């Protein structure tokens, strides 16, 4: 999957 | 009464590397231990940790019996490959999951099949927030991640959820009790990066090679294991070797 290579990543809290 | 992970490698006296299981015998002395090693003398916990400050040193672990099949978490330069080698070489042994996207479906698409598409990127918001993902990201102003659901489908079915994901993720599924196999992939040197990767420039090998000890620091709590080999079909055998050890019934998770 193109898209989900090329992700920034979000931070999961907490 | 203590088996511990050891968090480094130690060539003194008994050897170990990052991610073995030691069996402690004796902890009285202050600075030295007496450890089996479950397939010698070694540095106390308040030894090690004295070395570092002037903190990685040992993890309490204990044994579980578990009844789901762990996912796998490939990290360090090479994962790409060795994931695609296991999950094309072993299609009935290893599963990957469906992730999730705010993006709109496109014509040829297949809800459940190419993603599990979310129709409001503030509903997919509330389920991030709510820990319902182990990783989710951004991409063109959308959203996409993989659930702790989608894993643990796969997990329960019987087979190795092969996950391409960060260290971050390895917290998130042990919160969830899908406790992962994590194993990193430790590069020998930028020659070695080279050798095993003639695409690169030593330029680009170097970098590759910094981020991968950078990882190693940051998330070397979190990993079950760390491989190294001089080629590649020495890393591949030492990560199914590892796979299969710690496939249990029975394996190893933290006190």
């Amino acid at each position: 999957r193109q898209d989900m290579e090329q992700l920034d990543l979000i931070k999961i809290t907490p | 009464s203590l088996y511990v992970r050891a968090l480094f490698d130690y060539d003194p006296g008994l050897p170990f590397k990052h991610g073995d299981i030691l069996h402690v015998t004796n902890a009285s002395d202050d600075e030295w231990w007496q450890a089996r090693r479950v397939l010698g003398i070694v540095p106390s916990k308040r030894r090690w940790e004295r070395k570092m400050r002037a903190v990685l040193s040992y993890e309490a672990v204990q044994r579980l019996s578990i009844n789901y099949t762990r996912p796998v978490i490939i990290l360090g330069p090479l994962k790409d490959r060795i994931n695609d080698d296991l999950i094309s070489e072993y299609p009935d042994k290893f599963g990957s999951c469906v992730p999730h996207t705010t993006r709109p479906k496109r014509e040829y698409e297949v809800d459940g099949r190419d993603y599990h598409f979310v129709s409001s990127r503030e509903q997919m918001e509330r389920d991030i927030q709510n820990h319902l993902f182990i990783e989710a990201g951004q991409y063109n102003d959308n959203l996409y991640g993989t659930s702790v659901a989608s894993v643990r489908e796969v997990a329960e079915k019987g087979k190795h959820c092969i996950l391409d994901v960060s260290g971050n993720a390895i917290k998130r599924l042990q919160v969830a009790q899908l406790y992962p196999v994590a194993v990193f992939i430790k590069p020998k040197s930028v020659d070695s990066v080279m050798e095993m990767n003639r695409r690169m420039t030593e330029e680009q090998a170097k970098k590759t090679y910094e981020r991968a000890i950078k990882m190693e620091q940051e998330f070397g709590e979190y990993f079950t294991g760390v491989v190294q080999g001089d080629t590649i079909e020495e890393i591949y055998s030492k990560v199914k070797s590892m796979i299969w050890s710690q496939s249990g019934p029975t394996i190893w998770v933290p006190s």
